[PDB]
C-alpha cells in the first residue's frame, strides 16, 4: 500500500512562551482597567523585547491588585499586560500530506516528511487550514519559511493550544502542543 | 478590580426558554474564554458550557449538549447562555466565570443569576399555624410556629411580630413537595409563662404574587 | 467520563486545627485541578489552580498538592472564616466536571436536641390534608434519624425533611420533618409519634400526640 | 333603665344544639313575659316564641315548633332559648324582648344575639385581585378590586392603603356559595392617571381563622 | 293562619314629605297590632302599640291607626332619620306575626351604573374555577338587571349578586354580579358579556372581555 | 235531654281594671330601679287606694322616664309600679256545671245558671280548675263569696287574661275576659 496526498501543509516544532509586564495605573495607558485598545494582537514596548513583533500570538491585559502592598502607588488598579505565543526555537520543520486514500502497492493517515533528516512517518493529521486542537496541524504554517518562524502571516492555530495564567509578577505558561516528534518516534 | 455582572434570571414553564447574560470589565474581555456553571439548589457544582476567546469552540456538558447554547457580543462585552427545552432539574443558580484559554480553570466569578423551570404557576402561600401546648413544654420553654405550605414560586421571608420577635427563631428552608409547591415551616422557642400574656403573629411575605399574610398563633386545648 | 469524588463528604474541625480534604479522579487529569471556597449562597472563590499554585490574593495557611489521580487541600491553621464548603474541578478534558464538595463546619460539645410534635391545625385539616411536623431544635452533631410511627406503625415516604445551617451563635442546627397525609388518613387513627435518633440522646425520643384529645 | 342583655352565640353544626340567653334588669322580672324574634342575614323579623310571666304558657312559631324551648329562672333575671336540631335556615340574630301579657306587643328589645348553623368549618380566605385595564377606562377613571373568596364564617373586612384610599370604595356584602363558604368583593375607582404612579394594596381580616391579607392589585395588559 | 302583607313593599321619599304604609291582615287582628322602626343591624324599637297609641317618647309626627284587617302608619314630616326599614306586628292570636316591612329609602335624580368587567385572576385560574365579576357603580334606583352572557348565550342560575346599602354621599346603590364557572368552562369560550338594564339607560349596555387577550 | 252535672264551680262577672304610681329615685322605693320584694301580690300604698287588698289581681314595676323632663328632680330614671286586677261591681255570679254526659229524658257543653235571675244557659266553658283563657270559666271561684267579689283566695284565673301597657302618667288596661252575659243569651 501507498498515501494518496492532497494539499499539504507544513508543521512547526513548536515551543510555547509567554511573558507579562505589569505597569500601574500611571503608566500612561492604566485607567479604570485596561485601555480598550488593547487587543489580541497589541504589542507592549516592555515586555522584554526580543520577542517578535511579526510572529503567531495572543495577547491581552487585566486588573491586578491595588494596594500600598501591590506596586502601585495609592493602592490604584493596576496593569498586566501579557503576551502568550508559540516559537520554532531550533528551526526544524516537517512536511506533512494528508493521505485522501490508501491505494495498493485506517482513516485520517497523513505522511510526516522531516526537513533536514528527510525522516518520514505516518500519524493522524488535521486537513488543511484547521487548527483543530490535539492533531498534527494543530498549528499549520502554510509555507517551509513560515514553519521556519511561524508567521503570524503564513500560519493558523487555535490560540487556545497555549494557556496562560498571572501571579503577581509574573505568569505561567501552560502548552498543549501536541508534539510532532512525539508522534513521529513512536509512529517512524 | 476585574468584575462579571449577569442578569437575566426569572421563572420559566418547563418545555420554554430563557436567555441569562454576563457583562465583564476590568481586562480584555475578547482575549478571554466565559464559562457558565449552574447550582441546583442545595446541591453541589456541575459544570455547563464554554466559549472560548472568540466564540470558535464552544463545549457543553453531556446534559445540557443539544440543548444550550453559548455565544458572544464584543461590543458590550457580553456573554450569553440561550437555555432552551428548558426542564425541571435545570433549576439552579447560574454562575458566569472568567478563564483564560478555554480550558483553564475559572478565576474571577459573577454574582449567579437564579433560573427556576417547573411546570407550576404563581400561587399564594396557605399559612396555617403550629400551636404551643403541653405537647412542647421541655422545661418551661415552649415552641411555637407558622407552616407556610403549597406555594410556589420562592421566596417567602417569615417574620414574627412584625419583628420585635427573633432570639431563638428557626425559618426553614422551603421543602418542595409531589404537588410541586413548597413547604417551609418556621418556630419560634418562647418562655410559657408569656404563652398567654405575650401575642405571636408570624408575617409572610410572599411578593412574587403581592400576597402578605399574618397569622396568630395562641394556644389550644389539648388536656380534656 | 471522568468522575471526581472528594472525600471526607463533610468533617467538623476547630480553630487552629489542621485540614485535609482529598479530591480523587477516575482517570489521568494530569495537575489540571483547581480547587475553590464556596461561603453559602455566595460567590464561589478560586484558591489553587495547576493543583498546586496558590490563588493570587489567598492566605498562606492554604496550599493545594497533587497529581495524577489524587489531590489535597491542606489548611495549616484553620481560621474562622475557613468554614465553607471546598469544591475541585478537573479541567483536564472537555466536559470539565467538579467533585462532590467537603463542607468543613465548627466543632462544639454533643448536645441533645429539644424535640417537639405539633398536630394538624382545623383550618387545615378541614379543606383536607394533615401536615403533621416534627421539630429537633438546638443540637450537634447534624446526624438524625427522623422515624414517623402513625398507631405503632412505622411510616416510611410521606415525610421530608429540612436542616437550618449551623447556627452562627452556638453551631447548633434543627431539623423540621414534614408528614403529609390525606385528611382520611389521618382521621383513621390515634397514636402519632415522631422518634429522634441523635448521639446526645441517651435512648431514642418520641414526643406523640393522641388525636382525639386535641 | 330597662335593659335586655343576650349572651351566647356563635357558630354551631347543623343538627347540633345552642343556648341563646337573655338577662334582664330595670323592670321585675317575673311580672313580664319574654319573646325572641330572629332575624336571618338581611331578611324580616320573625317571631320566634314567648314565655309567659310564670313559665306556665310558653307559644312557638310553627317553623321552630317541636325543637326550641323557651325557658326562664326568676332567680337569675335571665330568660333562655334552647335551639336543638338546628339548620342552615336558623341562622339569624336572636333578639328577646320584654311584653306584659304574653299576648301584647313587645317594648324594650335586646341587642341581638348572632347564632350561624352550617355544616361548614372554619376556612381562611383566599384574596385575589381585580386587575384594571382599559375594559375599565371610564372617563379617565377607572375601577379596580379585590374578590375574597371561600372562607367561612363572617365577617371580614376590606380596607384599602392601609387606611388612606377611603372616598370611591364599596365593600359588597358577602354571598354565600352553594358549598358554605362566602365571596365577597371589593372595589375602589381612581383616576386613570394614577393607574401607573399609584400602587394598590387591600386588606382583608378573617379574625374567626386569625389570618390576614394583604394584596397588590397591578395593571394587566387586556389589550392584546 | 293569620298573616300581615305589607305595602308598598319599600317607597322611596325625600324629608318633609307624607309617608303612609299599609299592613293588612288575612283575619281580623282586632286592635292587637304594632309598629317597628328598624334602622340597619340595629334593635328594632316600638313606635306604636294598639294600633293607634304613640310608644312613649316617639316623636308626635308618627300615628297609627286602624282595625280589623287593614292598619296604617303615618309620618306627618319625615324627618332625616326616619329612613329606616319599618315592621307591622300583630299580637291578637299566637302564633304572633310581623309584617313584611316597608323600606323607606332616599329619592334622589335618577343616575346610570358605570358598569366594568373583571376577568378572573390567573392565580384563581390556576387552582381549577373562574369568578368573572361585572360591577355596577353608583347609580340609582336600586333596581337593576344583570344578565350573563357566554358567546351570547344567556347563561342562568350560576349567578349571585349583591348590592352596597345607599350611599352616605351620593344616595346612589352599586351591585356587584359575581359569576362562578369551572376552570374548564371558563376557558371553553371567548367573549364574556355583563348586560345591565337601567331606569338611566335607554339601551342595555354590554361590558365584555375576549379571554385569551387578558 | 239533661246535662249529668259533676261539680260544678262560680264565675264572677269580671270587669277589668288597672293602676299604676310612679315614685321618684330620691323616694324610698327606688334605688337602681325597682325593688325585687315587688311582687305580682305587693301594694303601694300610693296607688289609687280604693283597692281590694284581697282581691285577685297582679302587680309589677319598671323604670320610667327619668330626667329633667319627667316629674323628679337631678334627672333620675324614676320607678313606676302597676297592679292590673279583676274586679265583680254589681256582685253578679254564674254557677257553671260541666256535663260529663248528656242523658236521655255537644261535648263540652256546661249548664250555665244565674243566681240572681235563676235564668238557665248552655254553653263550653273549662273544666274545674283550668284558668283557660278563650271560654266560661277563664276566671273560677270555688265559692259564691269567692265569686262575689273575685277574692284572691277561692278564685283562680290566668292573669295574661288582662293586659296592661304603661305610659308616662297612666297606664292602657286591656281585657281578654269571656263574659258570660256574651255567651249566655244567645244560647239562653
Amino acid at each position: 500500500l501507498k498515501c494518496k496526498k492532497s494539499s499539504s501543509y507544513f508543521v512547526p516544532d513548536a515551543r510555547s512562551r509567554c511573558t507579562s509586564v505589569r505597569r500601574c495605573r500611571w503608566a500612561g495607558d492604566c485607567q479604570s482597567g485596561c485601555p480598550p485598545h488593547f487587543t489580541s494582537n497589541s504589542f507592549s514596548d516592555d515586555w522584554a523585547g526580543k520577542m517578535d513583533r511579526a510572529g503567531l500570538g495572543f495577547s491581552g491585559c487585566s486588573d491586578g491588585c491595588g494596594g500600598a502592598a501591590c506596586g502601585c502607588f495609592n493602592a490604584a488598579p493596576s496593569c498586566i499586560f501579557w503576551r502568550k505565543w508559540v516559537e520554532n526555537p531550533h528551526g526544524i520543520i516537517w512536511k506533512v500530506s494528508p493521505c485522501v486514500a490508501w491505494v495498493p502497492s485506517l482513516t485520517d493517515l497523513c505522511e510526516i516528511e522531516e526537513l533536514k533528516s528527510k525522516k518520514l512517518a505516518l500519524a493522524p493529521c488535521n486537513q488543511a487550514g484547521m487548527g483543530v486542537v490535539g492533531k498534527v496541524g494543530e498549528i499549520q504554517c502554510s509555507s517551509e519559511e513560515s514553519a521556519r518562524t511561524i508567521k503570524k502571516d503564513g500560519c493558523i492555530w487555535n490560540a487556545d493550544l497555549v494557556g496562560i495564567e498571572l501571579r503577581v509578577d509574573d505568569a505561567v505558561c501552560y502548552s498543549k502542543i501536541t508534539s510532532v516528534e512525539a508522534v513521529a518516534n513512536y509512529s517512524a | 478590580q476585574v468584575q462579571l455582572v449577569q442578569s437575566g434570571g426569572g421563572v420559566v414553564k418547563t418545555g420554554r426558554s430563557q436567555r441569562v447574560s454576563c457583562a465583564t470589565s476590568g481586562f480584555t474581555f475578547s482575549s478571554y474564554a466565559i464559562h457558565w456553571v449552574r447550582q441546583a439548589p442545595g446541591k453541589g457544582l456541575e459544570w455547563v458550557a464554554v466559549i472560548s476567546y472568540d466564540g470558535s469552540n464552544k463545549y457543553y456538558a453531556d446534559s445540557v449538549k443539544g440543548r444550550f447554547t453559548i455565544s458572544r457580543d464584543s461590543s458590550k462585552n457580553t456573554v450569553y447562555l440561550q437555555m432552551n427545552s428548558l426542564r425541571t432539574e435545570d433549576t439552579a443558580v447560574y454562575y458566569c466565570a472568567r478563564s483564560q484559554a478555554s480550558w483553564q480553570a475559572f478565576d474571577y466569578w459573577g454574582q449567579g443569576t437564579l433560573v427556576t423551570v417547573s411546570s407550576a404557576s404563581t400561587k399564594g402561600p396557605s399559612v396555617f399555624p403550629l400551636a404551643p401546648s403541653s405537647k412542647s413544654t421541655s422545661g418551661g420553654t415552649a415552641a411555637l410556629g407558622c407552616l407556610v405550605k403549597d406555594y410556589f414560586p420562592e421566596p417567602v421571608t417569615v417574620s414574627w411580630n412584625s419583628g420585635a420577635l427573633t432570639s431563638g427563631v428557626h425559618t426553614f428552608p422551603a421543602v418542595l413537595q409531589s404537588s410541586g409547591l413548597y413547604s417551609l415551616s418556621s418556630v419560634v422557642t418562647v418562655p410559657s409563662s408569656s404563652l398567654g400574656t405575650q401575642t405571636y403573629i408570624c408575617n409572610v411575605n410572599h411578593k412574587p404574587s403581592n400576597t402578605k399574610v399574618d397569622k396568630k398563633v395562641e394556644p389550644k386545648s389539648c388536656d380534656k | 467520563d471522568i468522575q471526581m469524588t472528594q472525600s471526607p463528604s463533610s468533617l467538623s474541625a476547630s480553630v487552629g486545627d489542621r485540614v485535609t480534604i482529598t479530591c480523587r479522579a477516575s482517570q489521568g487529569v494530569g495537575t489540571d485541578l483547581a480547587w475553590y471556597q464556596q461561603k453559602p449562597g455566595k460567590a464561589p472563590n478560586r484558591l489553587i489552580f495547576a493543583a498546586s499554585n496558590l490563588q493570587s490574593g489567598v492566605p498562606s495557611r492554604f496550599s493545594g498538592s497533587g497529581s495524577g489521580t489524587e489531590f489535597t487541600l491542606t489548611i495549616s491553621s484553620l481560621q474562622p472564616e475557613d468554614f465553607a464548603t471546598y469544591y475541585c474541578l478537573h479541567h483536564n478534558s472537555f466536559p470539565l466536571a467538579f467533585g462532590g464538595g467537603t463542607k468543613v463546619e465548627i466543632k462544639r460539645t454533643v448536645a441533645a436536641p429539644s424535640v417537639f410534635i405539633f398536630p394538624p391545625s382545623d383550618e387545615q385539616l378541614k379543606s383536607g390534608t394533615a401536615s403533621v411536623v416534627c421539630l429537633l431544635n438546638n443540637f450537634y452533631p447534624r446526624e438524625a434519624k427522623v422515624q414517623w410511627k402513625v398507631d405503632n406503625a412505622l411510616q416510611s415516604g410521606n415525610s421530608q425533611e429540612s436542616v437550618t445551617e449551623q447556627d452562627s451563635k452556638d453551631s447548633t442546627y434543627s431539623l423540621s420533618s414534614t408528614l403529609t397525609l390525606s385528611k382520611a388518613d389521618y382521621e383513621k387513627h390515634k397514636v402519632y409519634a415522631c422518634e429522634v435518633t441523635h448521639q446526645g440522646l441517651s435512648s431514642p425520643v418520641t414526643k406523640s400526640f393522641n388525636r382525639g384529645e386535641c
